[PDB]
C-alpha cells in the first residue's frame, strides 16, 4: 500500500478489506502472502568453497614456494625434482579446505544465534479473540498489529488507534532524531512527505518509548523505510573483540621473529651454495636452501591465532545458547569469566513468579475499638483451580462467609488476566500478570456462590466462577494503577437495568501503604462501622508477620467505595484524581500471595561463593521482606546481622554519598529502589575496580544494563532493554546468569591450551630447522614433509582440542583479573621451553641415527657437523650415503610422535594427567590414531615413501621415538607441577 | 550436537583423499 499516512484511518483498512474488530482471516493472510512475500529481506549468501581455496593462494609465501619449487624443476631438468612442486600444491590445497571449512563453521555457528531469538510481533487475526504473537517473517500488509513500551516495531505501520494518552517513539536508527517523538492518528496530506514528518506511522527497527498503539500494516519486507536503507551496504560492523588484537599484536611479533630466523637460515648456507647441490651451480645451490626457509616460514609463521579466539567463541557461545544463555555481544564472553558481582532482580529471576494466593483474612468481631480478624489459608500452588479454603486447617465453605464473598467480587472485578487450559501440555496456565491470574485462580477455588463447577471440563471450568461475578456487576472502566496512590479501582454497576444509571460500587485494589490511610469503614460481614486506630494498627501488624515469616508474602489490601461518584463526574484522561476517586472507602480483607524461590538458585549462590563472586538481590518488596527472602536463599545465614548489608532505596539516599560507596561494598540487598539507583550501585562497584553484571527488562533498566560491565535482559523482557545487553536469559533464570559465567572461564582456559598449543608446535619447527643449519647438519626434513606434519596436526588433534572439557576446578578459583596479561611472562617461558625440547629432540632424532645406530654409520662425535661433499677421504678410509631417509623417519617420526604427546599436554592448562587423563577427551584420542594410521599410511605403501623420502621403521626404531618423544609430556608435567603449587594457577 | 565429531571425521577424509591422489599421480607419471 502507498503513502499509507496520506490516506485516512478508514481508508486504510478499506484498502486490504480487512476489519480492525477482528483482522485477517486465514485465507487474507494466505494471499497476502503469497502476493508480499514474508517480512524479510533476501539471504544474500555470497561465498564459494571453490573461491575461498584460491583466496587462500593469493597471499605472497605460498606463491613463492610454488616459484622456488617451478625453478629448481625446470634447472636441474639437464641430467622428484617434479613430484615436489606438484605434491607441494596438494598438501598446500589440502591444508587450505580444511582452513576454509573451519572458519566457515565458525562464522555460520555465531550468524545462528540469531535463530534463538527470531524477531516477532504482536497481532490480531480472526481465528482467535486474543492477540497472538507470531514470527515477524509471518507478518503481511494489512495485518493488524499491536505495539506497546518496550517493543521493537515489526514492520512499516500506519497507526488506528492510540490507546495511551500518548505514544512516543524512538525512531534514531531510522530519523535521527535522538529524542523521542510523539505520534497521532490523522492524515499527514502530503503524499511526498520525508519520514520524519509522518506523525502517524511506526517504521520498523524502531522502539516504543511510552504508550500503546494498534495499527494496520501498510508495507513489510524490503519496501520498508529500514528495508530500502538495509538493501544498501551492508554495513558489517566487522569484528574484533579487544583480547583478539592483544594476542594479534603478539602475533606480528613473533611472526616477525619467525622471518628473521628464516632468513638467517638461509645466510648460514649462504658459503654453502656451491657444495654440491650439485654440483654447487650457484642457482641451484640458492634455491633449495630457499625452498626450505621458505617452507618453515609457510608452515610455521602462526597463521591466524585469531582464528582460535573466532572459534573458541563460537564453540563456547553455541554451548551458553543451548544453555539458556543467549550471547548478543562477543566481546563480553572474555569479560564474562571476569565477573565479580551480580545484581540481580527477585521477581521471576532468582523466584519463579508464579503467584498463588495462599493466606487471606477478613474482618470478624469488632468491639468498640478493637477487631477480631476471620482469617483462612488456601492449598494449591499452581495456577489450576485445584484445592481448598482452610479454616485452621479444617476445610470450609467460603460462600458462608459473606464478607469472603465480597472479596472474592473484588479479587474478580478488579483484574485484567485470565486463567486458560492448555489441552497439549495438559496444564492450566496464565494469560496476563502472574500477580493478577493468582486472584483469579483464588476465586475460582473459592466459589462463593457454589455454582456447579465439578463436572464441567478443565476448559470451561477454568474461569467459571469468575464469569458468575461478572454476570452480576458490569465493569464499565477502571482507574489504572499510579504510585501516587499505590492501587487501581473498578467501576462496577449492577447486572439487570432499566435506566437505572445507579446503585454503583468502585472495587479497589491495591498495597496497604496506599489503601488503608483512604479507608473510613471496615466491612464485618455485609454491615460495615468506622474504621479507628487500633483496627488499623491491627491489619497492619498481621500483614507485618506474613512478609516477614517462613513463605513472606506481598500482600494486597481491598476495599469498595459504597457510594462513588456518579459516572458523569469521572475524567480518566489524567491519572492524578484517582486517588480522590478512591476516598471514603470501606475495608474488605487482604490477599497474601506467594512467589516461591528458584529450585536451583539456593546452589547456585553457593557456586558464586566457592568462585568468589558477590550476588545482590535487587527486590521490590519492602526491607523485611526481602531480607527474609535472602536467608532462606542463601544469600544470608539463618542468623546472620545484616543491618547494615542490606538497605531500602530511600535508607541508602540518606547516607552520605561517601557512605553509600561504602554500603555497595558490603550490601547484598537492596529493597524498594529505584531506577536510578540501579546506575549508581554500577557506578560505586566500579570505583572499587568490580566487574559487575547488571539484569534488566524494562525500558527503565536500559541505561544501568549499558553502564554496567555486563548488562543481562530477560527474555520474557522487552525489546528495548535487551538492545542494551550483552546477554539475554532465554529461561529468565538466575541460574543461568551462573553458567554462564562458568562457562566464560571455561572458554577463556580453551583458548589459553589452543594457543599453547599451536605457539609450541610452531617454535619446534623453528627450533629443528635452525639446528639443523647452524649446527651444519644433514637436514633433518624436506620442506614437503614439514607440510605433511602441519597438515595433519592441524586438521586431527588440533581440531581435536575445541573438544576439550571445563578445567577441573574452574570455580574453586576467584575471578580472572581484568588487565591480567593473557600470556603471562611464565606462560612464555614454556612456549618456549617446551618448543625447544620438540626441535632439540627431532634433530635430536636424527643424530642418533647418525651415529648410536647398530645399522647406521658409525660416527661418534665426529663431525657429521662435516661439509656433505666429503670424498676428501681424510676422516674417512664412506662416502656419500649422508642423504639416507632413515635420520628424517625419525625427526619425522619423533615430530609427529611429541606432536601428539603435546596434545595430551594441551587437555588442561595447569592439571596434570594424573587428574586429568587421556581419556578425558576420546575425539582427541580417536584424532591421534587416525592421524598415526597416515604416518603408518605414507611409510608402508611404497609409491609414496619415495616422493616424501621415507623408509620403514623396525620395532627397534619406533622405540626409541618413544624415549624421546614421551618425556614432553614428562617436561610439561613439571612445568604444569611448578605452575600448579609456586605459580597460583 | 554430533557435528563435532562429523566435523574431525571430515577433515580426516581430506588428508585421505589427498595421500589417495599422491598414489594415483606416481603410478600415472611412471607410466
Ligand atoms: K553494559
Ligand atoms: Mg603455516
Ligand atoms: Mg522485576
Ligand atoms: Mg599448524
Amino acid at each position: 500500500m502507498e503513502a499509507a499516512h496520506s490516506k485516512s484511518t478508514e481508508e486504510c483498512l478499506a484498502y486490504f478489506g480487512v476489519s480492525e474488530t477482528t483482522g485477517l482471516t486465514p485465507d487474507q493472510v494466505k494471499r497476502h502472502l503469497e502476493k508480499y512475500g514474508h517480512n524479510e529481506l533476501p539471504a544474500e549468501e555470497g561465498k564459494s568453497l571453490w573461491e575461498l581455496v584460491i583466496e587462500q593462494f593469493e597471499d605472497l609465501l605460498v606463491r613463492i614456494l610454488l616459484l622456488a619449487a617451478c625453478i629448481s624443476f625446470v634447472l636441474a631438468w639437464f641430467e622428484t625434482a617434479f613430484v615436489e612442486p606438484f605434491v607441494i600444491l596438494l598438501i598446500l590445497i589440502a591444508n587450505a579446505i580444511v582452513g576454509v571449512w573451519q572458519e566457515r563453521n565458525a562464522e555460520n555457528a555465531i550468524e545462528a544465534l540469531k535463530e534463538y531469538e527470531p524477531e516477532m510481533g504482536k497481532v490480531y487475526r480472526a481465528d482467535r479473540k486474543s492477540v497472538q504473537r507470531i514470527k515477524a517473517r509471518d507478518i503481511v500488509p494489512g495485518d493488524i498489529v499491536e505495539v506497546a513500551v518496550g517493543d521493537k516495531v515489526p514492520a512499516d505501520i500506519r497507526i488506528l488507534s492510540i490507546k495511551s494518552t500518548t505514544l512516543r517513539v524512538d525512531q534514531s536508527i531510522l530519523t535521527g532524531e535522538s529524542v523521542s517523538v510523539i505520534k497521532h492518528t490523522e492524515p499527514v496530506p502530503d503524499p511526498r512527505a520525508v519520514n520524519q514528518d509522518k506523525k502517524n506511522m511506526l517504521f520498523s527497527g524502531t522502539n516504543i518509548a511510552a504508550g500503546k498503539a494498534l495499527g494496520i500494516v501498510a508495507t513489510t519486507g524490503v519496501s520498508t523505510e529500514i528495508g530500502k536503507i538495509r538493501d544498501q551496504m551492508a554495513a558489517t560492523e566487522q569484528d574484533k573483540t579487544p583480547l583478539q588484537q592483544k594476542l594479534d599484536e603478539f602475533g606480528e611479533q613473533l611472526s616477525k621473529v619467525i622471518s628473521l630466523i628464516c632468513v638467517a637460515v638461509w645466510l648460514i648456507n649462504i658459503g654453502h651454495f656451491n657444495d654440491p647441490v650439485h654440483g654447487g651451480s650457484w642457482i641451484r645451490g640458492a634455491i633449495y636452501y630457499f625452498k626450505i626457509a621458505v617452507a618453515l616460514a609457510v608452515a610455521a609463521i602462526p597463521e591466524g591465532l585469531p582464528a582460535v579466539i573466532t572459534t573458541c567463541l563460537a564453540l563456547g557461545t553455541r554451548r551458553m545458547a543451548k544453555k539458556n544463555a543467549i550471547v548478543r555481544s562477543l566481546p563480553s564472553v572474555e569479560t564474562l569469566g571476569c565477573t565479580s558481582v551480580i545484581c540481580s532482580d527477585k521477581t521471576g529471576t532468582l523466584t519463579t513468579n508464579q503467584m498463588s494466593v495462599c493466606k487471606m483474612f477478613i474482618i470478624d468481631k469488632v468491639d468498640g475499638d478493637f477487631c477480631s480478624l476471620n482469617e483462612f489459608s488456601i492449598t494449591g500452588s499452581t495456577y489450576a483451580p485445584e484445592g481448598e479454603v482452610l479454616k485452621n486447617d479444617k476445610p470450609i465453605r467460603s460462600g458462608q462467609f459473606d464478607g469472603l464473598v465480597e472479596l472474592a467480587t473484588i479479587c474478580a472485578l478488579c483484574n485484567d488476566s485470565s486463567l486458560d487450559f492448555n489441552e497439549t501440555k495438559g496444564v492450566y496456565e496464565k494469560v496476563g500478570e502472574a500477580t493478577e491470574t493468582a486472584l483469579t485462580t483464588l476465586v475460582e477455588k473459592m466459589n462463593v456462590f457454589n455454582t456447579e463447577v465439578r463436572n464441567l471440563s478443565k476448559v470451561e471450568r477454568a474461569n467459571a466462577c469468575n464469569s458468575v461475578i461478572r454476570q452480576l456487576m458490569k465493569k464499565e472502566f477502571t482507574l489504572e494503577f499510579s504510585r501516587d496512590r499505590k492501587s487501581m479501582s473498578v467501576y462496577c454497576s449492577p447486572a439487570k437495568s432499566s435506566r437505572a444509571a445507579v446503585g454503583n460500587k468502585m472495587f479497589v485494589k491495591g498495597a496497604p501503604e496506599g489503601v488503608i490511610d483512604r479507608c473510613n469503614y471496615v466491612r464485618v460481614g455485609t454491615t460495615r462501622v468506622p474504621m479507628t486506630g487500633p483496627v488499623k494498627e491491627k491489619i497492619l501488624s498481621v500483614i507485618k508477620e506474613w512478609g516477614t515469616g517462613r513463605d513472606t508474602l506481598r500482600c494486597l489490601a481491598l476495599a469498595t467505595r459504597d457510594t462513588p461518584p456518579k459516572r458523569e463526574e469521572m475524567v480518566l484522561d489524567d491519572s492524578s484524581r484517582f486517588m480522590e476517586y478512591e476516598t471514603d472507602l470501606t475495608f474488605v480483607g487482604v490477599v497474601g500471595m506467594l512467589d516461591p524461590p528458584r529450585k536451583e538458585v539456593m546452589g547456585s549462590i553457593q557456586l558464586c561463593r566457592d568462585a568468589g563472586i558477590r550476588v545482590i538481590m535487587i527486590t521490590g518488596d519492602n526491607k523485611g521482606t526481602a531480607i527474609a527472602i535472602c536467608r532462606r536463599i542463601g544469600i544470608f545465614g539463618e542468623n546472620e546481622e545484616v543491618a547494615d548489608r542490606a538497605y531500602t532505596g530511600r535508607e541508602f539516599d540518606d547516607l552520605p554519598l561517601a557512605e553509600q560507596r561504602e554500603a555497595c561494598r558490603r550490601a547484598c540487598c537492596f529493597a524498594r529502589v529505584e531506577p536510578s539507583h540501579k546506575s549508581k550501585i554500577v557506578e560505586y562497584l566500579q570505583s572499587y575496580d568490580e566487574i559487575t553484571a547488571m539484569t534488566g527488562d524494562g525500558v527503565n533498566d536500559a541505561p544501568a544494563l549499558k553502564k554496567a560491565e555486563i548488562g543481562i535482559a530477560m527474555g520474557s523482557g522487552t525489546a528495548v532493554a535487551k538492545t542494551a545487553s550483552e546477554m539475554v536469559l532465554a529461561d529468565d533464570n538466575f541460574s543461568t546468569i551462573v553458567a554462564a559465567v562458568e562457562e566464560g572461564r571455561a572458554i577463556y582456559n580453551n583458548m589459553k591450551q589452543f594457543i599453547r598449543y599451536l605457539i609450541s608446535s610452531n617454535v619446534g619447527e623453528v627450533v629443528c630447522i635452525f639446528l639443523t643449519a647452524a649446527l651444519g647438519l644433514p637436514e633433518a626434513l624436506i620442506p614437503v614433509q614439514l607440510l605433511w606434519v602441519n597438515l595433519v596436526t592441524d586438521g586431527l588433534p588440533a581440531t581435536a582440542l575445541g573438544f576439550n572439557p571445563p578445567d577441573l576446578d574452574i570455580m574453586d578459583r576467584p575471578p580472572r583479573s581484568p588487565k591480567e596479561p593473557l600470556i603471562s611472562g611464565w606462560l612464555f617461558f614454556r612456549y618456549m621451553a617446551i618448543g625447544g625440547y620438540v626441535g632439540a629432540a627431532t634433530v635430536g632424532a636424527a643424530a642418533w641415527w647418525f651415529m648410536y645406530a647398530e645399522d647406521g654409520p658409525g660416527v661418534t662425535y665426529h663431525q657429521l657437523t662435516h661439509f656433505m661433499q666429503c670424498t676428501e677421504d681424510h676422516p674417512h678410509f664412506d662416502c656419500e650415503i649422508f642423504e639416507a631417509p632413515e635420520p628424517m623417519t625419525m625427526a619425522l617420526s619423533v615430530l609427529v610422535t611429541i606432536e601428539m604427546c603435546n596434545a595430551l599436554n594441551s587437555l588442561s592448562e595447569n592439571q596434570s594427567l594424573m587428574r586429568m587423563p587421556p581419556w578425558v577427551n576420546i575425539w582427541l584420542l580417536g584424532s591421534i590414531c587416525l592421524s598415526m594410521s597416515l604416518h603408518f599410511l605414507i611409510l608402508y605403501v611404497d609409491p609414496l615413501p619415495m616422493i616424501f623420502k621415507l623408509k620403514a621403521l623396525d620395532l627397534t626404531q619406533w622405540l626409541m621415538v618413544l624415549k624421546i618423544s614421551l618425556p614432553v609430556i614428562g617436561l610439561d608435567e613439571i612445568l604444569k607441577f611448578i605452575a600448579r603449587n609456586y605459580l597460583e594457577g | 550436537m554430533e557435528r563435532s565429531t562429523r566435523e574431525l571425521c571430515l577433515n580426516f577424509t581430506v588428508v585421505l583423499i589427498t595421500v589417495i591422489l599422491i598414489w594415483l599421480l606416481v603410478r600415472s607419471y611412471q607410466y
